């Protein structure tokens, strides 16, 4: 039935998958052992957990995900954790040499060495499942493991299954702050692969997370755990109608069919709400209209861009929690007449109504509070094209005199691929500009 | 970048009718990234436009004043409003923000209001 | 036997059908188990129309649920009356429609259609003689709209001598659920006007306004709308379910209410729509009912019939009042409201009273009439579809499905012809 | 419905707002926690608190007010109080630099920096409400904060909402006693803004309160607490028909429409009565005629102006407590024939009848006693135009040799604004003289 397989590449992908799996196990009461030892006081779990987990003959739950990384240090870090008895060692493939934000080695001299193993693993996982819809590939553009290895794997996955959805989730290098220097080097090559060989892609940064957490959660010392919590909550909200039911179920296909207006433009703008702490969720009446209005606020956006610079082509609307249809109708009636929100002279309306009876849960020790309902939005606007343009500017300036290129030359590739990438991105920006221009 | 650094703790959600309202790029020239659209001779639309023009010309002959397609449009709009069916109490003309704040939305019975 | 076979399609169609089945079971005294606990007289003789005689007096429903998503059957089975239907009729596929009409009709409408054809056949030959087939669906999706048109075409081809009535849901620009909804509406309207006897117009926004401004409901939801539509259909079919003095049937209403086969749409409506606190303060009489069935506030249309002229009117009553009051009321209405109906055709109102009152309510009457108000909906749909087809947004999916684009061209051509016909028959002059 | 938004600028504005909110909570039985903990012995609270407070889904009350100040210290001392759990921290915006009796920086280099924040706050508060009639802006003329920041905010509030009432409440620099030196400099600029951009303004001072407390209350060592209490009682009496009802409800629009005879003359003369302490409220029979007569006494006015110097144009009178119509009629008949009170040959009569069934309440620890009924009057006379005369005289005799103006020049403004304000005040005084002159 509605079953998918998750792909986690790189340290960021691995930690994101770990956060997602722990969130799922706590939200469904799944114990870390793998069995149901709650024989005295029950606390839930009688649901359709088959979407992500599997039921054995002995009552055991087996995670269905791919944990592959070129560096064994992350695998060892996960292995010594408290959840090592949940997954299987066969699903965590180690490595001798790694990429570490290098596309050259990780795409030719490193990634090409472990291909058969991961292919056999994913084929076995697919055979173990009945109904397949899409995949959850978790990687990063800065990480070389999540760029070279991810691109090469997704190429064969595309050529092997043309009828299955191919999702994408990674991190975008922020123009202001960054971790390494060679991030655009990897990004310029990974963007072409994710564009000309995938159907949809999700692009997020860390600066927006920092801004929103210091503004709402009011923390002076952030940590990766909260970032992973936010991303996992986003993922759970997106795939909410799959694990449960509701008034209007929205499957993966249902929203991806409309989320892609064109083969070249499939970069939605994700935003989760409410992103609030415990004290920020006690003396604040929460309704639907306010948060939906808050959803379009660029400070709450996951990407540093002004929606007012461009306009909206398509919008995907999601909900989770005790939501009443009349509030949604009132919000839609309110947004359709706002003059601040810009849209095209072409699409009078577009959105979805995903009603989820199951409220989002909380985590003991986290920062999120008990909110009666949640909401997520996925719109499509041309105003986000600035990020690709800044990246292209950086690539041209850093390519004028060939900085840090001789390494890639020695590893062995064609230099013309850089020209191919820049011209492809130029064509993409031209098409985006053409689409954004109205009548 | 200049706004973010000068105001320090600023985002672009800090939007207000200020001189630094970045919508002003388009305000300099609305024609930029805009294409003129004269009345074209599309036969698909002309299939109905011929009938509409025939009706407009008949109305002009019955009245005696030059009307354009738009002029025609507000003419029959005013005629329909004056015709009596103006529908001022239903969703055919009422604005979206005109149903929540109506005493008909006060389902909470007037008994507790009497108690108050 | 004379029985009616009921058909189901679309999750909204499935839920409204389940609500209707629960309503009729409660009215006719049927327990959730499957036995009979009724205490009436006319609830045993003609009970076989929607049920089937079986051992132990346990009547079974006669309804085929057609869907493409397995999540609907689990939802509808868990209800208080979901254990009484026939699980064999829940023919479901594995892949969803994705709110696509072309994909649903092509991919999910080739290998799954055979089972539903076989079962509806078996039901048809299980009985002696039938009258027609009822299909309640919605145009908001690829399940109800993508499959209902095909099934209606098949049943018409196999059995031309049957009644093809449906209660599909019309879209609204104000309240929308699908981005490509107008495309689906344009595709479905062609089959509705080409291979469908009659069709009733259903809107959710108008029902929401009606309940919000007259019923004064705290938290109105889809359950209320399902209750209202179930009551509407129950009032429609009581002419055959519960015979009285002046009984009518579906084919007579279709023939006498449709001047031209191209125009077969109607406007439903129920009379007593009052608030909870107004139930104990009301005067049960004829003129009040006449006003509530004639005014535009009570009708479930998201438009105004006063913009045009009344074509055909059928006032079906369900109770024990009189016969003179109805005719005098319609006479004086035609005399005073002379500029609201076609002057060329006098006596456009039909009289119909059911001596058998409904269960739980004493006076009830529904409004079936075809007034000149759908022209606005048709014209706005045509405008928005011409727009959407100008630059061809959201078309590559349909193109990749395999079907070409000339279908949209012919559909909009038929659309323009239909709206032209409607507008030039709206001003039905007597002579030159 | 009848819901308004209160604005509090400056230390004085903040403390007035605190006094008003504590008075409202004590008079409506609202507990400082924010909920209804009285489950054993009830003591009231079943009324229409929606006018000022808001009801949550959990039985919580959220004040709807704006607490803004450039100096963080006042915000700090409010936060450390016992009522910190009532309001929300987001409503108390701090600041790095402040004005502290200076119009220059607080209007150009200080106030202009925190604008979009307070605009977003007020927009959110307004959206949280359904029915809006007017505002309650609390500031002062001496304080540079409550002068520069108040003027700048009210200008945009006027240009953004024209159909809503714009009230004003501040403190007048007494000609005899004062706190600072540059008070006329701020006042001369604030008056122009409050005249040409507002509809009504209430003007009060402190030495009159000093006189009334030493004369009736008989205190040797007064404090700001009683000053604030008197103003809060005045505010409650003015907006009494909004929170409650009576024989004749007088709303904000009802009295504001008539209280303004001309666009340039909107400075009423308030007078609260009775202003008496405990011992002055036991062996003194209280009726309506006596207190109404005492209202017109100059010794009971909060402005040092002999009413006998000019004459009255418009009078608005209000009542609160167990009042009987016949007493009001007798008082009106008495005053309409008194030769001492002067009025124009033009307005034979004009007044309002505000009957409120709810008597005013007391406070534990305050100086006000339990009085069966109260009365407040808002009249309009030209005899008060004298205060602006001394204000202009002081501004002129300071401005001849440019005392303490190079600071403002260095901050950066036009020097002609002083001439503009001077001539505008001269024109206003001329108009007051012309109106006061009968035929």
């Amino acid at each position: 039935m509605r079953e998918c397989i998750s792909i986690h590449v790189g340290q960021a992908g691995v930690q994101i998958g770990n956060a997602c799996w722990e969130l799922y196990c706590l939200e469904h009461g799944i114990q870390p052992d793998g069995q149901m030892p709650s024989d005295k006081t029950i606390g839930g779990g009688d649901d359709s957990f088959n979407t992500f987990f599997s039921e054995t003959g002995a009552g055991k739950h087996v995670p269905r995900a791919v944990f592959v990384d070129l560096e064994p240090t992350v695998v060892d870090e996960v292995r010594t954790g408290t959840y090592r008895q949940l997954f299987h060692p066969e699903q965590l493939i180690t490595g001798k040499e790694d990429a570490a934000n290098n596309y050259a080695r990780g795409h030719y001299t490193i990634g090409k060495e472990i291909v058969d193993l991961v292919l056999d693993r994913i084929r076995k996982l697919a055979d173990l499942c009945t109904g397949l819809q899409g995949f959850l590939i978790f990687h990063s553009f800065g990480g070389g493991t999540g760029s070279g290895f991810a691109s090469l794997l997704m190429e064969r996955l595309s050529v092997d299954y043309g009828k299955k959805s191919k999702l994408e989730f990674a991190i975008y290098p922020a123009p202001q702050v960054s971790t390494a220097v060679v991030e655009p080097y990897n990004s310029i090559l990974t963007t072409h692969t994710t564009l000309e060989h995938s159907d949809c892609a999700f692009m997020v940064d860390n600066e927006a997370i920092y801004d929103i957490c210091r503004r709402n959660l009011d923390i002076e010392r952030p940590t990766y755990t909260n970032l992973n919590r936010l991303i996992g909550q986003i993922v759970s909200s997106i795939t909410a109608s799959l694990r449960f039911d509701g008034a209007l179920n929205v499957d993966l296909t249902e929203f991806q069919t409309n989320l892609v207006p064109y083969p070249r433009i499939h970069f939605p703008l994700a935003t989760y709400a409410p992103v609030i702490s415990a004290e920020k969720a006690y003396h604040e009446q929460l309704s639907v209209a306010e948060i939906t209005n808050a959803c379009f606020e660029p400070a709450n956006q996951m990407v540093k861009c002004d929606p007012r610079h461009g306009k909206y082509m398509a919008c995907c609307m999601l909900y989770r929690g005790d939501v009443v249809p009349k509030d949604v109708n009132a919000a839609i009636a309110t947004i359709k007449t706002k003059r601040t929100i810009q849209f095209v002279d072409w699409c009078p309306t577009g959105f979805k109504v995903g009603i989820n009876y199951q409220p989002p849960t909380v985590v003991p020790g986290g920062d999120l509070a008990k909110v009666q309902r949640a909401v997520c939005m996925l719109s499509n606007t041309t105003a986000i094209a600035e990020a690709w343009a800044r990246l292209d500017h950086k690539f041209d300036l850093m390519y004028a005199k060939r900085a840090f290129v001789h390494w890639y030359v020695g590893e062995g590739m064609e230099e013309g691929e850089f020209s191919e990438a820049r011209e492809d991105l130029a064509a993409l920006e031209k098409d985006y500009e053409e689409v954004g221009v109205d009548s | 970048l200049k706004h973010s650094n000068k105001k320090g703790n600023a985002f672009i959600e800090h939007y207000d009718p200020k001189e630094y309202d970045p919508f002003y790029m388009s305000k300099e020239d609305p024609n930029f990234l805009k294409v003129i659209m004269p009345p074209f001779r599309d036969p698909l639309k002309k299939a109905q436009y011929d009938q509409d023009d025939e009706k407009r010309t008949l109305l002009q002959c019955e009245t005696g004043k030059i009307y354009t397609m738009k002029e025609f449009k507000e003419i029959e709009k005013a005629q329909l409003h004056s015709r009596f069916p103006s529908i001022s109490n239903s969703r055919q003309s009422m604005t979206p923000n005109g149903w929540l704040k109506v005493p008909m939305s006060y389902i909470e019975s007037e008994f507790c209001k009497k108690s108050r | 036997m004379r029985e009616i076979v009921h058909l189901q399609a679309g999750q909204c169609g499935n839920q409204i059908g389940a609500k209707f089945w629960e309503v009729i079971s409660d009215e006719h005294g049927i327990d959730p188990t499957g036995t009979y606990h009724g205490d009436s007289d006319l609830q045993l003789e003609r009970i076989n129309v929607y049920y089937n005689e079986a051992t132990g007096g346990k009547y079974v429903p006669r309804a085929v649920l057609v869907d493409l998503e397995p999540g609907t059957m689990d939802s509808v089975r868990s209800g208080p009356f979901g254990q009484i239907f026939r699980p064999d009729n829940f023919v479901f596929g594995q892949s969803g429609a994705g709110n696509n009409w072309a994909k649903g009709h092509y991919t999910e409408g080739a290998e799954l259609v055979d089972s539903v054809l076989d079962v509806v056949r078996k039901e048809a030959e299980s009985c002696d003689c039938l009258q027609g087939f009822q299909l309640t669906h919605s145009l908001g999706g690829g399940t109800g709209s993508g499959m209902g048109t095909l099934l209606i075409s098949k049943i018409r081809e196999e059995y031309p001598d049957r009644i093809m009535n449906t209660f599909s849901v019309v879209p609204s620009p104000k309240v929308s659920d699908t981005v490509v909804e107008p495309y689906n509406a344009t595709l479905s309207v062609h089959q509705l006007v080409e291979n469908t006897d009659e069709t009733y117009c259903i809107d959710n926004e108008a029902l929401y306004d009606i309940c919000f401004r007259t019923l004064k409901l705290t938290t109105p939801t889809y359950g209320d709308l399902n209750h209202l539509v179930s009551a509407t259909m129950s009032g429609v079919t009581t002419c055959l379910r519960f015979p009285g003095q002046l009984n009518a049937d579906l084919r007579k209403l279709a023939v006498n209410m449709v001047p031209f086969p191209r125009l077969h749409f109607f406007m439903p409506g129920f009379a007593p729509l009052t608030s909870r606190g107004s139930q104990q303060y009301r005067a049960l009489t004829v003129p009040e009912l006449t006003q509530q069935m004639f005014d535009a506030k009570n009708m479930m249309a998201a438009c105004d019939p006063r913009h045009g002229r009344y074509l055909t009117v059928a006032a079906v009553f369900r109770g024990r009042m009189s016969m003179k009051e109805v005719d005098e009321q319609m006479l004086n209405v035609q005399n005073k409201n002379s500029s609201y109906f076609v002057e060329w055709i006098p006596n456009n109102v039909k009289t119909a009273v059911c001596d058998i009152p409904p269960r739980g309510l004493k006076m009830s009457a529904t409004f079936i009439g075809n007034s000149t108000a759908i022209q606005e909906l048709f014209k706005r749909i045509s405008e928005q579809f011409t727009a959407m087809f100008r630059r061809k947004a959201f078309l590559h999916w349909y193109t990749g499905e395999g079907m070409d684009e000339m279908e949209f061209t012919e559909a909009e051509s038929n659309m323009n012809d239909l709206v032209s016909e409607y507008q030039q028959y709206q001003d039905a002059t007597a002579e030159e």
